[PDB]
């Protein structure tokens, strides 16, 4: 039951990542072969459609009615140093010999040290005001933001 | 035709106003803080930052398009608003 | 090291292709995860303890920074509009006030002949108007 | 002649005002403390009035 | 200890001695940050009887899953509540005698999309710098025929025929 739900989540999220992949590839090849006459509206439109559509769709398929993806853990069965043409046909024009390097390259959750230094700076900024001014700011922001969305939703009528 | 051009101007105006309103409302909605579940704070925050910046860029672009619409309307008025040509000719 | 003649817009392509590499990493890892061979899944119930109240404070500082950047780009565009408005169509006002003009296609033409004034001279005085503020 | 053209000039300035009111509203929302929430409501009504009369 | 996923643990002197049980001996020399010192398996190794002391001494045990003879031995950590009651804690797969904790399916996608949004953010904030606007000019980046030529052209064709080109 839940494994069918996991299979559906994996297929749907692979679909969204495939759309983002094709969007990124189309944008980069458009920048290369279409370099001339390129207005700032064209690239703003591409940036907006790419990031808006594919980030929001990935988030909404990541946060509704899904199995918890912390529960599934990735483990390999075999490591066989041979040119597997079925793997070449599976992963699309990429992924050479299934050997000791590719799985230690892919199962990598250490980020780049720049955003790690960013995270250090966020923890540094977390050492400031908390739990009274924090709750107060959260409540006031949510209140005034709901008030403004109420204003605009009223005036839209 | 003249009718077709006027319709096109109407379409552009409606689209620009709609885009400014939608982008501002969406920025305000994302500005809501919500409790996280399977979104990994850091990723959620960068995605939100990108969305806000892109929407602000879209609002500025819509303002530039409204300036373009005003310029086109000015050109149409200067070229073929018959009464003012007649008063200019007579004066 | 050379690329298809793109000497501006190279760093944007570097960032975008790095994104393309890690997105191909995601497609790769979920595809090899999706087949049972070469990669497998095990359901594990594990739990984490958040050492600090991360959603409140992290969402707070990140949303204030995001709103800061958004207001920056918006107000920068606003002051660009202020300096931008503070000349072509004024010269079209003066030119139409002295001369006879019309628009065909995107082109803006004008009549130079006395055919409005009564001459049957077989020659049209079509002069073009060219933005260059204005030229003929 | 100056009438409709000056109307177009005013709408140019009010498009600028619409963008500046958008920016000022998110300026006030980005503040750590935003005490003048009434002024936030005033800037919001100013923004929507600008867009509507444009 | 802060991020257990970003650590690696090896011992090079224990690489050429690698057999099936010697994977878990390799796992239990000492001073692995992944493998616990307070595991039951240490108390198994203290006195004797490694056959049933995984089971009579209830707790966290370290169960080897899948065996490939050169490099790949999958060590899985479980908590037992009784004999034949197995509950997963964590996974640790070895590659050439190098243990890696197996990451979750969520955290890998989150880390990749984190790098995604960061890279496209840098790209977009670079691209937003170049565009310059004016209402008159538009956008930019910060970086005839006199119509008697039909007769001249027919004369050119007659010249082509009357005098041909010769490479």
């Amino acid at each position: 039951r839940e494994e069918k739900q996991l299979e559906a989540s994996l297929d749907a999220l692979l679909s969204q990542v495939a759309d983002l992949k094709n969007s990124l590839g189309s944008f980069i090849c458009k920048l290369e072969n279409e370099y001339g006459r390129l207005t700032w509206p064209s690239v703003l439109d591409s940036f907006a459609l790419l990031s808006g559509q594919l980030n929001t769709l990935n988030k909404v398929l990541k946060h509704e009615k899904t199995p918890l993806f912390r529960n599934q853990v990735i483990i390999p069965l075999v490591l066989s140093p041979d040119r597997d043409e079925d793997l070449m046909r599976q992963t699309e024009g990429r992924v050479p010999v299934f050997s000791h390097e590719v799985v230690p390259d892919h199962l990598r959750t250490k980020p780049d040290p720049e955003v790690e230094e960013q995270e250090k700076q966020l923890t540094t900024d977390a050492a400031r005001i908390g739990a009274d001014a924090a709750q107060k700011q959260i409540q006031s922001l949510n209140k005034m933001c709901s008030n403004l969305l109420e204003k605009i939703s009223k005036e839209e009528r | 035709s003249k009718e077709t051009l006027l319709q096109s101007y109407n379409k552009r105006l409606k689209d620009d106003i709609k885009s400014i309103m939608d982008n501002f409302t969406e920025i305000i909605k994302t500005a809501k803080i919500e409790d996280e579940t399977q979104v990994s704070r850091a990723t959620q925050g960068e995605q939100d930052n990108y969305e806000m910046h892109v929407r602000a860029a879209n609002i500025v672009r819509a303002g530039e398009s409204l300036m373009k619409l005003v310029s086109d309307l000015k050109q149409f008025l200067i070229l073929n608003d018959f009464p003012s040509v007649n008063e200019a000719i007579d004066q | 090291k050379f690329q298809p003649s793109l000497w501006p817009w190279d760093s944007v392509r570097n960032n975008l292709r790095s994104a393309l590499t890690e997105m191909c990493v995601l497609y790769d890892v979920l595809s090899i995860v999706r087949d049972k061979k070469f990669m497998t899944l095990d359901p594990v119930s594990q739990d984490a303890l958040p050492p600090k109240q991360n959603p409140q404070t992290l969402q707070l500082i990140s949303k204030k920074k995001s709103l800061a950047g958004a207001a920056q780009i918006l107000l920068k565009g606003a002051e660009r509009l202020t300096k931008s408005v503070t000349d072509f169509n004024s010269e079209l006002l003066r030119l139409r006030q002295h001369w006879k003009l019309r628009k065909v296609g995107d082109k803006i033409l004008g009549d130079l002949s006395y055919r409005s004034a009564g001459s049957l001279f077989p020659h049209h005085g079509t002069f073009e108007v060219i933005k260059n503020p204005l030229d003929v | 002649l100056a009438n409709e053209r000056l109307r177009a000039l005013e709408d140019i300035e009010r498009e600028i005002g619409a963008i500046l009111q958008n920016a000022g509203t998110v300026i006030l929302e980005l503040s750590k403390e935003k005490t003048n929430e009434r002024l936030l409501d005033r800037q919001a009504a100013a923004f929507t009035a600008s867009v509507q009369h444009v | 200890r802060d991020n257990l996923l970003g650590i690696s643990w090896v011992d090079s002197s224990w690489i050429p001695i690698l057999n099936s049980g010697s994977v878990l001996d390799y796992f239990s020399e000492r001073s692995n940050p992944f493998y616990d010192r307070t595991c039951n398996n240490e108390v198994v190794k203290m006195q004797r009887l490694t056959l049933e002391h995984l089971n009579q001494m209830v707790g966290i045990e370290y169960i080897l899953l899948h065996a490939q003879e050169p490099i790949l031995f999958i060590i899985r950590k479980q908590q037992r509540q009784s004999p034949a009651q197995v509950i997963p804690l964590a996974d640790y797969y070895i590659i050439a005698g190098v243990i890696y904790q197996a990451p979750d399916l969520g955290s890998v996608i989150n880390s990749r999309v984190l790098t995604a949004v960061h890279g496209i953010q840098s790209a977009f904030d670079e691209a937003m710098s170049y565009c310059r606007y004016h209402p008159s000019k538009g956008y930019w980046w910060h970086f005839s025929s006199i119509f008697q030529r039909q007769r001249v052209d027919a004369l050119l064709l007659d010249l082509r025929q009357k005098f041909p080109p010769k490479f």
